[PDB]
């Protein structure tokens, strides 16, 4: 519940900045990333 | 010394900024798993 | 609450440390004096030019913090700095003879025209005022490199150094080298420690071969020398016997020289990969060494109009993660070779991200198998290698010397026959299932099952003729020692399926063997007895036959030229209508015209020759050959079942 509610805080938050890359946790290790994607 | 010996006294224009780099292995670390949860499975001494 | 495990310091060595780095802005001076416009379209052979580039794009990735490119000491978290002296004349004196330091002391304070004199008078070198201390700055600084790899200060140093030093011998200078670079390191290392470093491996990756670090411990053994480049004997630099790939060390250096000889260009990856875990790691342990060195040359990179391969920089990643592997961790990399900067800088992109300690990418391509060349050639070699070395010896089972003066040829009147056994056999179950008629031939000496025959073939209206010599044998080497098994060999049959597929649409079949000759290098003979036996039986028979339409012909291997003498000496062009071969690797078959000369036209236009992709030609074939094909494997059986229904797609084209 608390990781739930932290990654809610830190993607898109709302009006204002009050309290609001390595180690990439948004899925970054590329090995058939992007080509695991048709890109045709 | 030497005989090249540069001789310009002025500063250098920069060239390249300094920038993240693009590495993707080992400024990370190694993990491990491990609970002490698995110690309560043990056998039953049953024959002597 | 109760401690059981105290805390301390983590006990390991490697990677705590950084990569010591040597660079300097005072080694791109040294350059030539203008001759001619020619060097403007020239690939300029060595050009101050590259170290630049490989410095800037270090700091392109993140791998050194310097925004200004200049030498610097604050050089980041991942490299350190590893400071540059000149050497002194002692330690090239340590390899190199005096006079050869007189001459270049000369050369320091020589005129203009002295200069221009000398540079055309040596072996492929140049010269220039700032020479002299431009080649004192190149190896001390490598003698840098390596104190602070033995003495533990960083974990692999990496010193992108110019000018090359793999060339020069040490009476003389060669090949735009002025001193030595690795061997005066390596004897400044083996003098000034004899108690850490005791045995050096050094390897060479320029596709010119090293002869002067090579003469310069041709007969020690604490250095193991290791090159790789292309031999072609007389034409490709610097072609001499010494990059011969037989000459291993001599005397008390026997068993510690290697070369690897491409025999021709245009290598790729797995060349290299195969020639490395084939042979360089059981060589390279053991050998044990202490150190590894490493002259590199990226002048064998793809992208090059020098030496012409294939080299992704991938190639170079996997190469030094496996000599990473090799040694304990020591380790020290030069650079010798280079043209095209955008391939150098990549490769040395890749070769700093793994000495680092990345791991290497995945290759651009895995399924290429080399070219077989490169494996003839790696197997003379480990003859020798199984000679001197001991691990290379039952593995591939040269089982000591064995050096095979027989092969003798004095019994060869007491020989099993071989062939009627094999058109024995396939004349039992062909006919055992077909119920072929073994058709006769008068006034020529030939064995009885030479042609086959369909049954009832004079009724039969479409009639293909396959025509084949005794089909191949694959045999097995037993994996201990030596020999080949024969009785665990096996017979290819070829033809069979061409043979099926016309019985079960009810052609009219008929099939000729041809035997070939003994002690024959071409079956010369041979083909005279298919050129007579072809014509015999168009005469004989085919001619006679009153229900006969739209013949075809199916070449395989040899004796193709039976059915190009049957094409030439005769005209059937009105009754057969589409030849077929698959050559292999024989010579090509001419076709003569002699009753016309739209016969020409007609064979070009109905015809198909398939050929293997490694032949003597393609190195564009005249039309009087017919549409020869270059498939793109190797064998007579993989361009068989490979093409087999484009062929018989194109014989069902041929007919209505
Ligand atoms: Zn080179």
């Amino acid at each position: 519940s608390m990781k739930s509610l932290e990654n809610e805080v830190n993607g898109p938050l709302t009006k204002f900045s009050t309290e609001s890359q390595n180690d990439f946790q948004s899925l970054k290790a590329r090995n058939k990333f992007l080509k695991n994607y048709i890109t045709l | 010394e030497n005989s090249l010996s540069t001789t310009s006294k002025s500063k250098r224009q920069v060239i390249v900024p300094v920038c993240m780099p693009k590495i993707h292995y080992s400024p990370l670390k190694t993990g491990l798993c491990y609970d002490v949860r698995m110690r309560y499975h043990a056998k039953i001494f049953t024959s002597y | 609450r109760q401690v059981i495990v105290p805390v301390c310091m983590p006990k390991i060595h490697y990677s705590p440390l950084k990569t010591g780095l040597c660079y300097d802005v005072r080694m791109r001076y040294h350059a030539k004096i203008f001759t001619s416009y020619f060097e403007y379209i020239d690939p300029h052979p060595e050009d101050p030019r590259r170290i630049y580039r490989i410095y800037k794009i270090l700091a392109e990735n993140g791998l050194i913090n310097d925004p200004t490119l200049s030498g610097v000491d604050d050089l980041g978290d991942l490299m350190l700095k590893i400071p540059v002296r000149a050497a002194t004349s002692e330690e090239i004196l340590e390899v190199h003879t005096k006079e050869h330091l007189e001459f270049i002391e000369s050369t320091e304070k020589m005129s203009r025209e002295e200069l221009l004199k000398e540079t055309e008078k040596g072996d492929s070198v140049y010269f220039n005022n700032d020479s002299y201390a431009s080649a004192r700055l190149p190896c001390g600084g490598a003698i840098e490199a390596c104190k602070a790899v033995v003495e533990g200060r960083v974990k692999n140093s990496l010193a992108v150094v110019r000018p090359p030093g793999h060339h020069a011998e040490p009476q003389a200078a060669g090949g735009f080298c002025l001193f030595s670079n690795v061997a005066v390191a390596a004897k400044n290392i083996l003098k000034n420690y004899p108690e850490s470093v005791r045995r050096i491996m050094i390897l060479d990756w320029d596709i010119h071969h090293g002869n002067g670090t090579q003469k310069s411990f041709y007969q020690d053994d604490q250095v193991l020398y290791v090159s790789l480049h292309r031999f072609e004997m007389g034409k490709y630099y610097p072609g001499t016997i010494q990059g011969q790939y037989d000459q291993t060390g001599e005397g008390k250096g026997e068993g510690f020289n290697c070369n690897i000889t491409w025999p021709v260009g245009g290598v790729g990856d797995a060349e290299y990969m195969w020639a490395f875990e084939q042979v360089v790691m059981p060589m390279g342990r053991e050998f044990k060494p202490d150190l590894v060195i490493i002259s590199s040359g990226f002048d064998a990179a793809d992208g090059d109009t020098i030496g012409q391969c294939h080299v992704t920089p991938s190639c170079y990643g996997h190469m030094t993660h496996m000599l990473k592997s090799l040694a304990r961790g020591n380790l020290c990399v030069v650079l010798e070779g280079g043209y095209n900067l955008d391939a150098i800088a990549r490769s040395a992109l890749s070769v700093a991200k793994v000495l680092i300690g990345e791991p290497p990418d995945e290759l651009p391509d895995p399924l290429s198998d080399p070219k077989p060349e490169v494996i003839e050639m790696i197997d003379k070699v480990i003859r020798l290698q199984s000679k001197y070395w001991n691990c290379f010896r039952r593995r591939h089972a040269n089982s000591g010397c064995n050096f095979n003066e027989p092969l003798n040829d004095s019994i060869i009147s007491k020989n099993f026959p071989l062939q009627k056994a094999i058109r024995q056999q396939q004349q039992h179950y062909l006919s055992d299932e077909f119920n072929f008629v073994t058709l006769p031939l008068v006034s020529m000496d030939l064995p009885d099952n030479t042609v086959l025959c369909t049954p009832n073939i004079s009724e039969s209206n479409t009639i293909i003729i396959v025509v084949h010599d005794t089909s191949d044998i694959w045999a097995k080497r037993n994996v201990i020692s030596g020999t080949i098994d024969l009785s665990s060999s096996v017979i290819i049959d070829n033809s069979l399926d061409f043979i099926k597929w016309g019985l079960d649409r009810k052609y009219g079949i008929i099939d000729v063997n041809i035997p070939l000759t003994l002690f024959e290098p071409d079956n010369y003979s041979g083909m005279i007895t298919s050129q007579e036996v072809l014509i015999y039986l168009w005469d004989n028979y085919i001619k006679y036959f009153p229900s006969v339409a739209k013949i075809a012909f199916i070449g395989i291997g040899d004796s193709y030229s039976g059915i190009v003498h049957l094409l030439g000496h005769r005209d059937t062009r009105a009754v057969t209508k589409t030849v077929i071969n698959f050559l292999g690797d024989k010579q090509l078959k001419p076709l003569v015209p002699l009753v016309d000369e739209t016969l020409s036209e007609w064979y070009f236009k109905n015809s198909l020759i398939f050929s293997n992709n490694s032949h003597q030609c393609w190195k564009k074939p005249r039309k009087k050959f017919g549409r020869v094909l270059r498939c793109d494997t190797d064998g007579l059986n993989n361009i068989i079942e490979e093409r087999f229904e484009e062929a018989t797609d194109f014989i069902l084209d041929s007919f209505e």
